């Protein structure tokens, strides 16, 4: 079938360049238009560049004609996007997409998976794992994942096995650079003597991972 | 009042074919490059020969606005010593071409549902064009070895092909429009300056 | 530059009821008008192109129509699959542009949030910094107001808040607010206090502590 794939993402800090790549399979490549879309986290979707099917015409949105190249390599089924000057704005998941008019699909049909490009002054940094400790028939209790760069996390409570009633919630950017998350979940009040409740907490990008138990105070 | 009229061939509502590439000659005036640098879609501003800002503290004998209307893909040929269709059947430029050239989409103006067919290029030609040559024939092309005596079919063709510009077309295959200014300073006093 | 405007931002519907999405042009799109839909943390999936053509694979439910500037996204009966965001775009014109997008989420019957509040632990206390949390468990609708008193002096510019995705066995929404100060800030003050104003409550509830 159809593939398009990204790579060549990542943190890079502001002024930087990165070369996003894209390899397609699954149809003729030398024969397609293609196109950068990018999505800011929260944000919707965002026209970056285009490339005609021979490489001859390009164009770029505003916000980055002068900084970003898009070429292409039909021998090899590669697109590329040269992205220089980056700045904090640029932070996006990037699409790789297929404008299908050729087979008379007058729209992107064809999308790969997207490549996380984070620009940002911030260091890699593992998180702090505190505890939200419990204190009417259902208690609530949770962790709370400070100051870690970049994303992900991923969390889960007792290696896996509790899943009910458990609310792990999107990461919020703070103000120094850094992210915060917080996952809770709701037990009845009995068990909170007799059952142990610890949560998981792993990060990747800083080969991060804690274990922390949650205990009432 | 003393401007050259560059609104005039930019403004333009319609442009003229490739093939019959249209020309107005402009000397006699105050030329304002300024008001060129405003237009922000431009796809090609390329220069040969001098430089964009030198451009307004120079004088010239003469100034010569080539407009037309190609696809995309063809707008790399509008260049000294390019080849291909555009270059070699349509408009060419000299391998000492002192000017600039400036190319910018134009998908809304010149593209229609169901077709643009006014805009024509030559597909058939005996021998390449010389530099700044306009070839308006339409003669039947005789690529066989009976002649054709002006009727069309096998071996004898109609030298003349329509773009058909679509508003779904890719980018390669949109109209875009096309000025080509070149600058004359031969053995007369120059009468074209910025200012 | 063709400006692309979604109506509504936000449409609450019930599995079975036929769902209408709006995208409406500044200017006349000339080419092409596509809707797209896309799910938390995956690509868009082209929908609709050419304003009316449906795309190779995609249920028969959806339907597209309209020109000029007015365009219409229409879902005949909703599947639980179904409830995503929807953005429409224009080829044609460039830049190419994307309308800013339709949230479609699950109606169900009105919930009251469970509150809760977490004062800083000691051991985040010993790094130097406070983080207060407010918790509201399992409410709906989505839209719920949290505001922050301390010593009861309203709290502005000083607290963050998170959302979860609308829950697939309840319908329901969680919300987390921190509010983050410094531990001489924290030492300044005694009552930390969250007030919750929501649809389900009939007044405001306050869960409070001293610290
Ligand atoms: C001519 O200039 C006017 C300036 O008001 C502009 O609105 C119009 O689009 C221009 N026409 C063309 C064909 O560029």
């Amino acid at each position: 079938d159809v593939q398009l794939v990204e790579s060549g993402g990542g943190l890079v800090k502001p002024g930087g360049s990165l070369r996003l790549s894209c390899v397609a399979s699954g149809f003729t490549f030398s024969n397609s238009e293609m196109h950068w879309v990018r999505q800011a986290p929260g944000k919707g979707l965002e026209w970056v560049s285009v490339i005609s099917e021979s490489g001859e015409t390009t164009h770029y949105a505003d916000s980055v004609k002068g900084r970003f190249t898009i070429s292409r390599d039909n021998a090899n089924n590669l697109l590329l996007l040269q992205m220089n000057s980056l700045r904090a704005d640029d932070t996006a998941v990037y699409y790789c997409t297929r404008y299908n008019w050729n087979n008379r699909v007058y729209a992107l049909d064809s999308w790969g998976q997207g490549v996380v490009v984070t620009v940002s002054s911030a260091s890699t940094k593992g998180p702090s794992v505190f505890p939200l400790a419990p204190s009417g028939g259902t208690a609530a209790l949770g962790c709370l994942v400070k100051d870690y760069f970049p994303e992900p996390v991923t969390v889960s409570w007792n290696s896996g096995a509790l899943t009910s009633g458990v609310h792990t919630f999107p990461a919020v950017l703070q103000s120094s650079g850094l992210y915060s998350l917080s996952s809770v979940v709701t037990v009845p009040s009995s068990s909170l003597g007799t059952q142990t409740y610890i949560c998981n907490v792993n990060h990747k990008p800083s080969n991060t991972k804690v274990d922390k138990k949650v205990e009432p105070k | 009042t003393n401007l050259c009229p560059f609104d005039e061939v930019f403004n333009a509502t319609r442009f003229a074919s490739v093939y019959a590439w249209n020309r107005k000659r402009i000397s006699n005036c105050v030329a304002d490059y300024s008001v060129l640098y405003n237009f922000a879609p431009f796809f090609a501003f390329k220069c040969y020969g001098v430089s964009p800002t030198k451009l307004n503290d120079l004088c010239f004998t003469n100034v010569y606005a080539d407009s037309f209307v190609i696809r995309g893909n063809e707008v790399s040929q509008i260049a000294p010593g390019q080849t291909g269709n555009i270059a070699d059947y349509n408009y060419k430029l000299p391998d000492d071409f002192t000017g600039c050239v400036i190319a910018w989409n134009s998908n809304k103006l010149d593209s229609k549902v169901g077709g643009n067919y006014n805009y024509l290029y030559r597909l058939f030609r005996k021998s390449n064009l010389k530099p700044f040559e306009r070839d308006i024939s339409t003669e039947i092309y005789q690529a066989g070895n009976k002649p054709c005596n002006g009727v069309a079919g096998f071996n004898c063709y109609f030298p003349l092909r329509s773009y058909g510009f679509r508003p779904t077309y890719g980018v390669g295959h949109q109209p875009y429009r096309v000025v080509v200014l070149s600058f004359e300073l031969l053995h007369a006093p120059a009468t074209v300056c910025g200012p | 530059e063709i400006v692309l405007t979604q109506s509504p931002a936000t449409l609450s519907l019930s599995p079975g009821e036929g769902a209408s999405l709006s995208c409406r042009a500044s200017q006349t799109v000339i080419g092409s008008l596509a809707w797209y839909q896309q799910k938390p943390g995956q690509a868009p999936r082209l929908l609709i192109y050419g304003a009316s053509s449906r795309a190779t694979g995609i249920p028969d439910r959806f339907s597209g129509s309209g020109s000029g500037t007015d365009f219409t996204l229409t879902i005949s009966s909703l599947e639980p699959e179904d409830f995503a965001v929807y953005y429409c775009q224009q080829y044609g014109n460039w830049p190419l542009t994307f309308g800013p997008g339709t949230r479609l989420d699950i109606r169900r019957t009105v919930a009251a949030p469970s509150v809760f509040i977490f004062p800083p632990s000691d051991e985040q206390l010993k790094s130097g910094t406070a983080s207060v949390v407010c918790l509201l468990n399992n409410f709906y609708p989505r839209e719920a107001k949290v505001q922050w008193k301390v010593d009861n002096a309203l709290q502005s510019g000083n607290s963050q808040e998170s959302v979860t995705e609308q829950d697939s066995k309840d319908s329901t929404y969680s919300l987390s607010s921190t509010l983050t100060l410094s531990k001489a800030d924290y030492e300044k003050h005694k009552v930390y206090a969250c007030e919750v104003t929501h649809q389900g409550l009939s007044s405001p509830v306050t869960k409070s502590f001293n610290r």
